[PDB]
């Protein structure tokens, strides 16, 4: 089969923020919340 | 004020440092790249 | 008049992969469903 | 009732068990609720993988591979067996005193990974900077004869 | 019999058709020009003169007709000379 | 969680290496930062499977198929184990000077290798040169006689 | 780096093989040049691929479904392990040069030809680089008084 691997390690042009913040925040899921007792 | 400057990054964008180009020979840069190599030729610290 | 050595036959595989989500995944693909053929066959041979 | 697969791992494990020693068959017997004849805990571990994944908790040398091949064919059994088998941990007096002193400082930690990148990104710079510097100079003699 | 086939005929040509205008030999030695001119900036009394190149699709075409390989008569055309070890219709094929 | 597939071949190789010898308990134990005693490492490794990783990366022996099984079953992991796992392969001091005379050398070597094509092509070509003139001998001979 | 599923094969049949003799240590400083301590040529070849089967094909005892088993997952090195894995079958004294032992050196041989051009190129390329230094300066003497 025709192989990538070449064409696969390449880097994106990297550029900086203005500001800074919200790095590590990439893969994280917290439970649902509940709605409140009903009566 | 510095000459060579403007001349680097303009033989890097056409390709030729002392012979001119013709009409149809004229190819496409983006402008990452020129922006990639600013970053080198003419260094600061503010990306703006 | 003979026809067999001025053509070949018809006949193409290939795979493609990717990693993603650090997860590998493959699709392989064969020449008849690229010209949206529902019946594979043998029979057809293209000229060079 | 209980996988075959599940059940030829199992089942002489625990008969095994009984055979090596007998003071845990009164055990497994208080611990499920079943009678304390052998033919009566074997024929409930091979009837119910719940009562077949207690028993392969009680005894625990022999059982280790039988029960994570339960836990391997058995999906649906874990999330329960893990609820009957329950005991907390102890904790320290001074555990939560110990760790009021460190907000001051994971706060710092973070701040430093906030400019640095991901925490691994901050990993990687100190193991940098506590590097030696005959590598800063390998770098720069490779990039020297023209290796990149 | 040779039945022809529509539809695939088609598809083939459909494909074909950008790719014959992106493919154009006119547009092959003004690149091959345009890399010499860049990379010469000498005075071409030294390196041994001049050089010259010459491409013939209509040689290559042949050989590809004839199941035989394009490179194999170019690099008999530096030493003119033949080897005698294939045969005679290949010796043929290889001197026309 | 750690997988059972991974845990299967982790936790009883950790047990026999802890049985073969506990001084590496209380080493594991400052690696880690657990307590001591086997069974809260054992909880640890069942626990997180970067603790299992750092384990079986502690223990050298026994524990190479059980590491590498997991980094098998668990692709995730390997970044930040190589991040926490490294130690300072060490330098030599005549390293950089003895690597700054070679660069004469492969010069030559790089512009043999492009002109014959790539290295294994120029490889192939030196044997081909060392090897013995009566197999050019043969050759001719076969070619002569009719054999291409 | 080295794939885990050849690695859990390859790694014990070496160590089994350092720990039946150490007479591979010239074998392993030889053939690869690696530093003469053990767990150095084992870093080798856990690091790099064309090494492990460098060591995989020193041997025959036990490594060859290993050899196989990377031949198989990784088709890269096929053709860099069949050039690194050349010895020169020094004779046969008959006239029948069969293709058992002889077929890898005249393929080589055709090889070099098919590169080269005619096999009486090769041979005269061969004889021309087998000759002296100074046939060259004469060559060079010749040219500058100017004849050609």
């Amino acid at each position: 089969p025709t192989s990538m691997k070449a064409l696969d390690h390449t880097s994106i042009a990297s550029v900086a923020p203005l500001e800074r913040g919200s790095v590590d925040t990439d893969d994280r899921n917290s439970a649902p919340r509940r709605g409140a007792n009903f009566s | 004020c510095n000459p060579e400057i403007w001349r680097k990054l303009t033989a890097y964008i056409t390709g030729s440092s002392n012979r001119a180009i013709k009409a149809d020979a004229v190819g496409k840069v983006p402008p990452t790249a020129i922006l990639e190599q600013l970053r080198t030729l003419a260094p600061s610290e503010h990306e703006l | 008049w003979p026809w067999h050595e001025a053509s070949t036959e018809f006949a193409y595989e290939d795979a493609y992969s990717v990693t993603i989500r650090n997860k590998r995944y493959t699709a392989e693909v064969k020449e008849f469903e690229l010209l949206g053929l529902g019946q594979r066959r043998e029979r057809v041979r293209i000229l060079k | 009732m209980l996988l075959p697969v599940v059940a030829r791992a199992a089942v002489p494990a625990i008969e095994s068990a009984i055979a090596a020693t007998p003071g845990l068959v009164s055990r497994i017997a208080a611990a499920i609720g079943s009678k304390v004849s052998p033919s009566a805990i074997l024929a409930a571990v091979k009837s119910n993988p719940v009562v077949a994944g207690l028993t392969l908790a009680q005894i625990g040398s022999t059982g280790y591979d039988a029960y994570q091949q339960l836990l391997e064919n058995h999906p649906e059994v874990a999330e329960m067996l893990k609820d009957l088998s329950f005991k907390a941990d102890e904790i320290q007096p001074d555990f939560i005193g110990n760790l009021g002193q460190y907000r001051e400082e994971l706060e710092l930690v973070e701040d430093a990974a906030r400019f640095v990148g991901g925490m691994s990104n901050l990993i990687r710079l100190r193991q940098a900077l506590e590097l030696d510097i005959k590598y800063y100079g390998l770098k720069m003699q490779l990039n020297d004869m023209g290796y990149r | 019999f040779l039945d022809v086939e529509p539809g695939i005929s088609d598809r083939m040509s459909a494909t074909l058709a950008p790719i014959g205008n992106t493919f154009a030999v006119s547009a092959f030695v003004k690149n091959r020009t345009a890399v010499y001119e860049a990379v010469s900036q000498r005075g071409t009394v030294n390196s041994n003169g001049a050089e010259m190149t010459l491409g013939f699709p209509s040689v290559v075409e042949r050989d590809y007709a004839l199941d035989r390989d394009p490179m194999v008569a170019i690099a008999a055309l530096r030493t003119g000379i033949v080897d005698e070890s294939l045969e005679a219709r290949a010796s043929n094929d290889l001197k026309r």
